[PDB]
């Protein structure tokens, strides 16, 4: 079987594959984002809707410090209550759709922690540069 | 040495002008003039923060919120009246006469008018009869014609839509906020030291009235008097009461609603006949609740006008739209003769114990019905109010008063709805849209690091 | 008196407090940004207005180099003419609203300096990478 | 008719029945119209 570089795959591809495998196809999804008459009003409503949805994700990314980084590590640790499965069975035994459904209840708590942590990363850094 | 740093998200705001959109709770084909079904659901419990150590100036006389939503109402009214019948064919000769039925003696307020009305087919015409009020027909050199025939074609309200005053919330977009004052003794203009930020306002009921504000919010501490220039007598005065007085108004009669065809696809409803006796509409107001209410406001006016006798008199006269207290009740437009209400004066020196006035005594009023209305104090539109079968009764609470002032000694205050916009100024007096400026620059000792 | 972590405060909170104290509540303000009929047109006009206002601030931040940083130091020095008060009385004796009112006249000059300074930080850095 | 002036064949005094404020009644009215906006018939315009 000849190999595909994963850059040639289409939109929403590798959705049914493992999380680890799908982590190599993040680029293709990002490209498709932001792709007088009765039709004009509906078309105009569509354009603003696309802008609003794209900007919502970017606003969260900026606060978390991943303004432009596609994959970014953070300092907050993972809690076993949110997920109890081992690393081997997460990246190689289920898809991304199942993972998000599992942890959909704890998304609010995690989001707030990233803002609090990243905000703390800024004030202490500022204190360090004031010693010159 | 000090260096410049940039802060994002600081608590800084600047006054600005911006558009607003409605928001109301879900209600449920049902049709409403305000289209509250299209409004955005507001919230179960909106977020409100009370700011501290902050003082902000307010000025309700230069508030764009009142000007903005004023143009919204007329567009909403115009929006819903396009798909409705036009009564141009009704401009025909009327053979009116006294109504006959077996107080009743004073029956010179409604006439039995007969006219030739076009049937479904254009060529044929048949005779029809309907009842019209005296205020909507004028005589000729012994026939009558509708008042609006020589002014403009006058449309009809479709009975499907109901125009009851559903409360609505005007909410601003993101990046803007609305500041709410909380001082209980705050007049129209001045600093507010208990300002609180809110995403948007509370439920505001659009009510059309001339002399009295109805079923509105109450003042908390005491009576509030607001006026841009009290010394100037040419500007209206808004009075907000801390205690409300109930008002009961009714049109007691079972009047059959008759559908009359006037053309192909056009049909309008009129008053059919009277089943019983002829009895005028009236409104009842308790004597003590008004005598005491005018007593409390009288002493409040004494501070602004020291050692001056204050008297309340009826309106001067002229056009009926503003001389009388016009309001709505189930879709019927009333015009109440408000002369007995303002038949007393306040004496700064004297005894005013309320037990002297007998209880269980009400103030009956004379009110007339006018089913042809021209709105917004401009002759560019009309609307025919259809009748309702059976007798109606509307109960509400009086909330505020719209008074006007007019050489030495006694001070005369009279009621008058000089401008319609003052009705909502009494509700938006404690609101102000503002813009957010989250950029902040201040010096600091931290320096950006440069990689070499 | 029990303590509040400053993440639980509401929008526009700490506005009447000192500048230094208010510097710890930057996160809450950032969250609220970007939160056929007659109503649709007004609502549609509101959505575009919010997007335009948010993007205006982000455009300035990107040029200054603080693309995602909530608190960022710079290399341009502060001028005594713009403000003469000491550091102690600035962060602990007045609010942010007064501070912006005081220096609102010199805002245009500072904005140009940041663009000029940051642009210079890029060309000289590029010259350093060309020595390999 | 009024008391160049000789070449008056550019504006004509046209009379017609115009509906008053009330639909049924009609009254006679007169107005002046230019010759370019009215056409004759087999002596009415
Ligand atoms: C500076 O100004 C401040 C603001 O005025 C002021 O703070 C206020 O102080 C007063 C006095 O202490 C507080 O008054 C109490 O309020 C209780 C109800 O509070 C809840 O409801 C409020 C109103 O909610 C409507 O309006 C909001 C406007 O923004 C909307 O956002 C709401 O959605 C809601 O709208 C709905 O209703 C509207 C009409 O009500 C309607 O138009 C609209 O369309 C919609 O239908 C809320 O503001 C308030 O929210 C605050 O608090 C909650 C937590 O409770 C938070 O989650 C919020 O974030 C926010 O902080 C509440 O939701 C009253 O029940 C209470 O009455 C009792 O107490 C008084 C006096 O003590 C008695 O007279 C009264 O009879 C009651 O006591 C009786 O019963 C008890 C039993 O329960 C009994 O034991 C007792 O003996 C007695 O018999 C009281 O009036 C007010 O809540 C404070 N906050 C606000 C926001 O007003 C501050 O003091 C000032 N001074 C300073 C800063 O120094
Ligand atoms: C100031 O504010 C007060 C307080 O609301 C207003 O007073 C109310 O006004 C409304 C609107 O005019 C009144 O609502 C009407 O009630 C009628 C009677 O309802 C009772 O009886 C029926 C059976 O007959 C019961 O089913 C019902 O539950 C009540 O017990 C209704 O018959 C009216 O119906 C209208 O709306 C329906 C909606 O589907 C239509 O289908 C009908 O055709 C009709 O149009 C109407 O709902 C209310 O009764 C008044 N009192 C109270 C206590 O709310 C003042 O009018 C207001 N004043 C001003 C100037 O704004
Ligand atoms: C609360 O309720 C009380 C009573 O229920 C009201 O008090 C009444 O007020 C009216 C209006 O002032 C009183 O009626 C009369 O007022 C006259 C005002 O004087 C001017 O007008 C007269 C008119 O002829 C002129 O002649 C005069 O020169 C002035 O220009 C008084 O002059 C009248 O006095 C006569 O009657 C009283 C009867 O009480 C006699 O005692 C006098 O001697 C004189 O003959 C008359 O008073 C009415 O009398 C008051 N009723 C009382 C006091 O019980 C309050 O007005 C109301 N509260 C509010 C805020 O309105
Ligand atoms: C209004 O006038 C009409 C006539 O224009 C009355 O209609 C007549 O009423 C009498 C007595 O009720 C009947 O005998 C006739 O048959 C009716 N004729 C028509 C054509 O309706 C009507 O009753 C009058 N109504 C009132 C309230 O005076
Ligand atoms: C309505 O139509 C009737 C006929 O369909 C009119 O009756 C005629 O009215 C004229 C008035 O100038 C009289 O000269 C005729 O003698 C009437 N004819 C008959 C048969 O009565 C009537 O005038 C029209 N208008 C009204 C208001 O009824
Ligand atoms: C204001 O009203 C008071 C009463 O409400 C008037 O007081 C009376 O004044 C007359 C003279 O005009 C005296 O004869 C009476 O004795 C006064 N009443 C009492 C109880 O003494 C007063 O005159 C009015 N005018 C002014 C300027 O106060
Ligand atoms: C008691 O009545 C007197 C009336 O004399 C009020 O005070 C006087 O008001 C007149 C108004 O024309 C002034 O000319 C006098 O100068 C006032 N008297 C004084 C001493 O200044 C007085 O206000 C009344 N009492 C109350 C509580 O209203
Ligand atoms: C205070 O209220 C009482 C309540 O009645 C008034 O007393 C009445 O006064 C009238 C006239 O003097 C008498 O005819 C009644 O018999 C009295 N009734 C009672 C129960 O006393 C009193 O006049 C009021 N005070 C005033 C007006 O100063
Ligand atoms: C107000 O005036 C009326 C006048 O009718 C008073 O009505 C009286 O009420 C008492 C007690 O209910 C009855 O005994 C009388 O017969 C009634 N008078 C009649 C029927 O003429 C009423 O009481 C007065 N208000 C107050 C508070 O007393
Ligand atoms: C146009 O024609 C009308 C008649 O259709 C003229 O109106 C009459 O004019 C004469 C003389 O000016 C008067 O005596 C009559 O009283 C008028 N009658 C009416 C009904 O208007 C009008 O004068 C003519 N105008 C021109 C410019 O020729
Ligand atoms: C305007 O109306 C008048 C009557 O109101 C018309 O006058 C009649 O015209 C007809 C034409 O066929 C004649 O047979 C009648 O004898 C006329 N009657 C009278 C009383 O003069 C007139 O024709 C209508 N049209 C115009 C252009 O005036
Ligand atoms: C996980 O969350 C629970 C619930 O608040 C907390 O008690 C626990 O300390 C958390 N785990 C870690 C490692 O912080
Ligand atoms: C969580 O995982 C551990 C081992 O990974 C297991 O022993 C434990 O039973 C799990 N907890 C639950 C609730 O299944
Ligand atoms: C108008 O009504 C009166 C009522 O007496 C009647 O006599 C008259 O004939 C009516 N008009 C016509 C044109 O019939
Ligand atoms: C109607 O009744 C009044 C009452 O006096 C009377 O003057 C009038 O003439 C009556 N009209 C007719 C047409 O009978
Ligand atoms: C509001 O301001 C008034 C004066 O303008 C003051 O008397 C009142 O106490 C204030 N309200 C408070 C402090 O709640
Ligand atoms: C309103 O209140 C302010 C401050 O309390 C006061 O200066 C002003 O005279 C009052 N009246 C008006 C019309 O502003
Ligand atoms: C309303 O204000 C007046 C002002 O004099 C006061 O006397 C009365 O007690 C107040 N009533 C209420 C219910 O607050
Ligand atoms: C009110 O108008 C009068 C008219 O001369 C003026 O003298 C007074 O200064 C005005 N007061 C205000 C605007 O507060
Ligand atoms: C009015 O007439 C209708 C129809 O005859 C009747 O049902 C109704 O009860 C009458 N009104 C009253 C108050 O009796
Ligand atoms: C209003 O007062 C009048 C006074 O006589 C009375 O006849 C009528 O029944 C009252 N209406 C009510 C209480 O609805
Ligand atoms: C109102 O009624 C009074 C008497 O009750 C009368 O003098 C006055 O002319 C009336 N005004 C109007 C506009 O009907
Ligand atoms: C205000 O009006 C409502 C509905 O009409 C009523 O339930 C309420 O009791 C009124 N307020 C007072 C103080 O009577
Ligand atoms: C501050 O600005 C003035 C005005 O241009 C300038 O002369 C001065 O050198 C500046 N200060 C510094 C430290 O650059």
């Amino acid at each position: 079987a000849v190999g595909i570089g994963a850059v040639f795959l289409g939109f929403l591809g590798a959705a049914g594959s493992t999380m680890g495998a799908a982590s190599n196809t993040l680029t293709v999804q990002a490209r498709q984002l932001l792709s007088l008459g009765v039709w004009g009003f509906k078309q105009l409503q569509a354009r603003v809707l696309a802008i609003e949805r794209y900007l919502e994700v970017q606003q969260l990314l900026g606060i978390w410090g991943c303004s432009g980084k596609l994959i970014c590590c953070t300092n907050v640790p993972w809690n076993s209550t949110w997920s109890n499965r081992t690393q081997e069975d997460i990246w190689n035994n289920m898809t991304w759709m199942e993972w998000e459904r599992e942890i959909g209840n704890y998304t609010h708590t995690i989001y707030s922690l990233l803002e609090e942590s990243q905000f703390q990363q800024e004030i202490n850094e500022k204190d360090l540069l004031a010693l010159d | 040495n000090l260096w410049v740093t940039v802060y994002y998200g600081v608590p800084v705001w600047k006054e600005a002008k911006t558009t607003l959109f409605c928001a109301s709770d879900a209600k449920a084909e049902v049709h409403n003039v305000w289209a509250t079904h299209a409004c955005v659901p507001t919230d179960p419990n909106p977020q409100e923060m009370v700011l501290e150590n902050v003082t902000e100036n307010f000025n309700m006389w230069k508030n764009d919120m009142v000007d903005q939503m004023h143009e919204d109402v007329i567009s909403l009214w115009d929006q819903s009246l396009k798909p409705c019948v036009k009564l141009t064919p009704l401009c025909v000769t009327l053979n009116c006469t006294n109504t006959t039925v077996s107080s009743n003696a004073n029956f010179e307020e409604m006439k039995n008018c007969s006219f030739n009305a076009t049937t479904e087919i254009k060529d044929k015409k048949k005779n029809e009869y309907a009842l019209f009020y005296k205020l909507d027909i004028v005589p000729l050199n012994g026939k009558y014609r509708l008042i609006n025939c020589n002014t403009s074609a006058c449309t009809q309200i479709c009975p499907k839509v109901t125009f009851e005053p559903i409360p609505i919330h005007y909410c601003a977009p993101a990046g803007y906020a609305i500041l709410k004052c909380n001082n209980k003794t705050f007049n129209g203009t001045g600093p507010c030291n208990n300002v609180s930020t809110v995403q948007c306002t509370h439920g505001i009921k659009p009510v059309v009235s001339t002399q009295l504000l109805l079923n509105g919010s109450l003042a908390e501490k005491e009576i509030i008097i607001r006026s841009e220039n009290l010394t100037n007598n040419a500007k209206t005065i808004i009075v907000h009461l801390n205690e409300s007085v109930g008002i009961v108004c009714t049109r007691p009669s079972n009047m059959t609603r008759k559908s009359i065809r006037i053309g192909p696809g056009q049909t309008f409803y009129a008053l059919g006949d009277i089943i019983g006796d002829i009895r005028q509409p009236h409104c009842n107001i308790s004597k003590q609740n008004w005598n005491r209410t005018l007593q409390q406001v009288g002493r409040k006016l004494a501070e602004h006008f020291p050692n001056r006798n204050i008297t309340f008199n009826h309106s001067s006269g002229g056009d009926l739209e503003i001389t009388t207290h016009s309001f709505n009740c189930r879709g019927e437009f009333f015009y109440c003769n408000t002369s007995g209400l303002f038949n007393g004066t306040y004496h700064p020196n004297g005894t005013y114990n309320e037990t002297a006035v007998n209880s269980s005594d009400t103030i009956t009023l004379q009110c007339r019905i006018k089913q042809i209305i021209n709105m917004w104090q401009e002759v560019g539109r009309c609307m025919y109010a259809p009748p309702i079968a059976g007798n109606i009764t509307c109960n509400s609470n009086i909330t505020g008063l719209l008074l006007t002032r007019d050489q030495t000694g006694e001070e005369i205050f009279r009621p008058g709805g000089g401008d319609m916009r003052d009705n909502w100024r009494s509700e938006l007096y404690k609101y102000k849209v503002v813009e957010i400026k989250p950029l902040g620059i201040a010096p600091t000792k931290c320096k950006r690091r440069v990689v070499e």
